[PDB]
């Protein structure tokens, strides 16, 4: 009942499964030599190590939130050097989200990874900025959470991979995601493939006010490589 | 380190209104609420009415309904208070405290007061 | 809800009642004649990380009370109660 | 994909995506009723066989309805949920429902149920020589009524919340594509010939 | 975890025993052609649905109730139907008691079938009329339970068929019925065999006021039979 | 369809007692308590007490304890109330309304009134 | 326990205060001139099956209040309001 | 806490009110003339071991009272009240 | 048999103190807390506190904080209760009664009384 | 799920661990004709019987008790009455403590067995009287716990044979003792080899003010044998 990767060890979970997001594992770039042909450098004991973030707070009101992925660990740790000093890189993640909350109270979360989330403006016929996407570690909140921001509903929002954290039965998630891009390397510090994103669909209640039933995100980098920096002559 | 910086102190005539700020650093804005307080120069103090800065819900003493409004910035990390048809009795002392991480009301940082 | 705190000034047991029941939930904050606040005890036995150890706070279902072992130049300061049990939440009349 | 079961007006937002139980709530009220149209206006417009079966004009295959109780732990109770085929009307008391397909579902053993829906059909029908559009007639329902009340503790919240889920089987088929209606015909486009310039 | 009959299903149950009234099933009449010979109808299909009836109360002064089982499908569905225009049935049955309350009430049931139930009436000399046997889908309640309305003692009334519900333990009881009776097809509209009671020996309480914990009672014909209203000539 | 019917207005000399009805049709009457209250005219309302239709227990408020009496009927699917010498601060109307399947005291089903 | 509700006229938020906590637990009715008598609010934030959308209720631990946006010729009627927390239950003076 | 007792004197239902509620927790108490004092109901509604049967206590949320059916001789004494809920404890006036 | 023995009586002029003692026998002593009581002549009792023998916490009346002190011996079996600065309205009977297993107030042994 | 040990029967207890004290049973003295040559009388059927002491109270401000184990039982029943006349004993015990609270309570119990402990008074140059280590049933109370009432701490006290009562998983423990002495057979009325003392390390604490959590334990002498009272000539 342990997930020792690495360095670290997210211990003492509740039964979960790896429901992989499609049917696919990072795979380490089976066969490329036609591209960027400096042997990619593949760090595989350096990086894998369960970065968690910091706790969220899920009050009655509360509406989402949101993280872009490749952009959330660009700052933090061994992953956040490697992303400067490199310019190419192919990896896939792993996530667990757990919240805690006793047995009297109830709610329902929507744990969904949507890849290429274009996001869009309210109201308005100006693209958003460069502010507006990159917001780090801390994420972003929902405005319109019915429509996810861009039109496109939130009762259709299950085609794409997710799981339930509903307070009655369970309360962790835990979603692997592959190499989700047309070109088998990109450019880490302006591309986002996937964006996590939770949403309360049922708000939570209680008899007392405002209970915080406060909850963790822990992303790891399950398969990483970058370009190589060291080379003959 | 956890500051809570007010604005200077100022004065009105009557029949006017002011608003006033609470900046603070040093921590996640979002998750804390802003309990605001008064005191009349020679007694105790009074509960006024809190913001959330997560959600903007407020809500206020039943004394002070009418008379103080409630708003919360995220930008500029800056609890605003602004009051409204001021008489001789507004002249006191106005606080700013923080919550706690779970919603509970006791109070370790606090503001250094500000005179109307 | 009122909550009544018996002496008016000080010359060490400093006692307040309360109209109904708060189960523990009260707070005491100590105000420096500059303009500074911090609170001492919280829910009425614990102590602040950072206080001087003689402060001691008692426990009942309504009248609590704080108690001071030795007294000293710069702990002479107004002292306030709170109660956080139900809103609004009420502080006292403050002693000294 | 999660369908509207809030069909009451006045519901705006994500509102709709849930029915309240409250404690103080009599016996034998009707909470929802989900008429089984995909073309017409009601909790099976906005889903996701709802939108690929616009493109198609006929349709014809069986469903798979899932529901989800989003309450506390202790909090129990049941509930009743009513099949009417596409002959007779909808029920309106208990007993009149009871007669009919039911299951008798309760809270503290599951929290998730599952309810096959046999077959339905559908298609257009522009019959007459103008343009007159004939609507299909209304084929099935599933309703739900409050057999005993909701039981809670003294600390949990006396509301509880429902969701509802759909899903096509395997023989679902589509036949005829034809174009959709949904967005709007045109309106402005703010820079609607950047190509030309 | 459920009992599909046919086209009503009693879904999700706590485990439960078919403990048989007994020890027989209805059986189908095995070998009668000297009596009634226009072979019987014997349908199946089309009467095994567990008609539910209605939710009853229970608080602290309440003190029992009973149902004659015959009596109580009546007026009721198909086999309500059934009943007239057929003058000879034989069914056994099956009863599905489930109440439902917290972690907090305390409480004792005693789930009890008796066969040829014969009232009394407390202290007069006049036998009980027609109105208050034929109660019907409503039952009916003890007046004095201590000797089940004809004498007889309660503390000796688990030589019946019986179960307890123990709201500590279990909340659930579940009796299967054979045919009990001398002849070998009977009248439904003037004799009625079995006598589904329950009596609550313990009285529940909590610390708040008068709880409700309601009660269902769920019953089905088993194995049911009528005479032949079709022939040849 | 509910309904609360109850019986039309009378008066009384004092010293006297009088009897009303309020008679339900619509529900199983077995189920639930029958509220009963008191308006003065031109004032609030008061709440008098009930009478369980299932067990026949009551519960009056302290200062109707020797003034009226409940009583339910299960045959005629009428509950009654009493009064007891009767003064002149007694012309008032009465109410009657249901409670709820699980014992909460919000009521959706009332009566007409019935003038002393 | 004692409510008050604090106008006595109104000529739109109309609050009353409570003696104690009362944890919700709080209807809101009002009362046509006719003589009929349906509720609004129930557990201090709910609606009735069958109301209009603009009114909602506040809620605190002691102090609640009703809100209504729009007014109407037949929404002219007094209101009172009710605790159910603890018999013997009692309504407020009621408004208009 | 405050606790009023209604009859001050008898010449045979005995209430008692509260000013908050107290969920039970309730003792009915009688003292002999001698000066003996033993309990007679516990938790306002179960009787003592060893006391006729002929007592019995009511129950509500704030306003409890005692029933004695029939009267005798040395069933002539005061009889007093306590509430256990909340320190401190609080008993009542008295009949008789 | 639980039998709680007091002293005899005594008085003393005013400005004095004086100690008194419940003197326990029949059960483990050590197990129940042991309440104090005061009855003015021709009034109800009014409740000043309890000691518990086992850890020797005493909690006291708000109104009888400063009068009375409270301690319990365990090899004797004796618990006492002692006085200070006496005045005219402190005559009266004393009591002492004990609690439950569980820690209860109701109160099932008795002292017999011991003036003032 | 029950502990049949002769007469009696402690029923219904929790899953338990006969945790051995050290590596060793009671044995029954193998082979000793050199010593006190009148064959052990070796009582087996009339003594084994767990004796159950009184219950004591654990509230906030409790700091521990202990009991001399072949004093506690000189009083007490069949064994009580062999230990006069008879002036030598040969037996090992077993231990069975268990509390009860409910599932808001919270603390910790050291369970501990002590062989030889000799004690010590605080502050005085003279040793402690008959009275203060002869206390009998009822027992005794640690006045200065930190330090056992002899100077060694309470840190290091795990060197013994323990376990734990820890109020969130279990509220049981079992410890079976051997016979720890140098001589083979010993003296009952002056001399006590094992000292059973239970320590609250963490202490009690609930919304409300001292719940009792009342503790049992019970002592059974497991393979018993006393000197010979009957010979031939």
């Amino acid at each position: 009942l342990q997930l020792k990767l690495g360095n670290s060890a997210i211990v003492t979970q509740e039964a979960a499964n790896y429901c992989c997001a499609y049917g696919e594992w990072p795979n380490y770039l089976p066969d490329h030599e036609a591209v960027a042909i400096d042997k990619p450098t593949q760090p595989e004991t350096a990086t894998d190590r369960f970065y968690t973030l910091k706790s969220v707070k899920w009050e009655t009101g509360s509406t989402g939130w949101w993280w872009k992925l490749p952009d959330a660990l660009n700052n933090i740790g061994m992953f956040g050097q490697n992303v400067q000093h490199h310019y190419l890189y192919r990896s896939g993640f792993l996530i667990h989200v757990q919240c805690n909350a006793t047995k009297f109270h109830q709610g329902a979360l929507l744990v969904v990874a949507i890849p290429e989330h274009q996001r869009g403006a309210h109201n308005t016929n100006t693209s958003p900025g460069f502010d507006d996407i990159m917001k780090g570690e801390e994420g972003g909140t929902f405005n319109h959470p019915y429509v996810l921001d861009d039109g496109t509903s939130l009762a259709c929002a299950t085609i794409f991979p997710h799981q339930w954290i509903n307070l009655r039965t369970n309360n962790s998630a835990t979603i692997v995601l592959p190499w989700m891009n047309a070109a088998p390397m990109d450019f880490p510090l302006r591309h986002n493939q996937w964006t996590l994103a939770i949403i309360p669909v049922v708000p939570l209640g209680t008899r007392t006010t405002s209970s915080m039933v406060p909850i963790t995100v822990s992303i790891a980098p399950m398969c990483c490589e970058f370009n190589g920096l060291r080379h003959a002559i | 380190q956890v500051q809570l910086q007010q604005s200077g102190t100022e004065l009105a005539k009557p029949g006017a209104s002011v608003k006033m700020s609470c900046k603070a650093s040093g921590y996640t804005f979002t998750n804390y609420w802003m309990h605001w307080f008064k005191q009349r120069p020679g007694q105790g103090l009074e509960w006024i009415g809190y913001v959330n800065p997560n959600t903007d819900y407020t809500d206020y003493n039943h004394k002070f309904k009418d008379k103080a409004t409630l708003t919360a910035d995220k930008s500029s990390s800056t609890a605003y208070m602004q009051l409204s048809s001021l008489t001789s009795e507004d002249s006191a002392v106005y606080f700013c405290a923080r919550g706690t991480f779970g919603n509970y009301a006791s109070f370790a940082y606090w503001g250094q007061g500000t005179l109307v | 809800i009122q909550m009544i705190q018996s002496p008016s000034s000080m010359f060490v047991s400093l006692s307040c009642r309360a109209s109904q029941d708060i189960r523990g939930n009260l707070d005491w904050y100590q105000q420096k004649p500059g303009g500074t606040i911090k609170l001492l005890i919280y829910s009425t036995s614990n102590l602040n990380s950072g206080v001087p150890s003689r402060f001691s706070g008692s426990g009942s279902g309504s009248d609590y009370s704080l108690t001071i072992s030795s007294l000293e130049s710069e702990d002479f300061a107004d002292y306030y109660c709170l109660q956080r049990n139900a809103y609004p939440l009420t502080f006292g009349g403050g002693t000294k | 994909s999660m369908m509207e079961i809030n069909n009451t007006e006045s519901a705006v937002g994500m509102e709709r995506l849930k029915v309240d139980i409250s404690a103080l709530t009599d016996v034998d009220q009707l909470l929802f009723n989900i008429p089984l149209d995909i073309q017409l206006d009601g909790p099976l417009r906005n889903t996701l066989v709802g939108n690929i079966s616009r493109y198609y004009t006929h349709w014809s295959g069986s469903l798979e309805m899932t529901f989800m109780f989003c309450g506390s732990f202790m909090a129990t109770g049941k509930l009743i949920l009513c099949y009417t085929p596409p002959g007779g009307s909808c029920p309106t008391t208990r007993e009149t429902a009871m007669l009919g397909t039911h299951i008798v579902w309760d809270f503290g053993l599951q929290s998730s149920v599952t309810l096959i829906i046999p077959w339905i059909s559908g298609s257009h029908y522009r019959m007459f020589n103008n343009d007159a559009k004939s609507t299909n007639a209304n084929v099935g329902y599933v309703t739900c009524f409050m057999q005993t009340n909701l039981i809670v503790p003294s600390e949990s919240s006396d509301t509880c919340s429902l969701i509802g889920f759909i899903a096509a089987k395997d023989d679902f088929s589509l036949r005829l594509m034809r174009d959709s209606p949904d967005i709007g015909q045109l309106d402005h486009l703010h820079a609607a010939e950047a190509a030309y310039q």
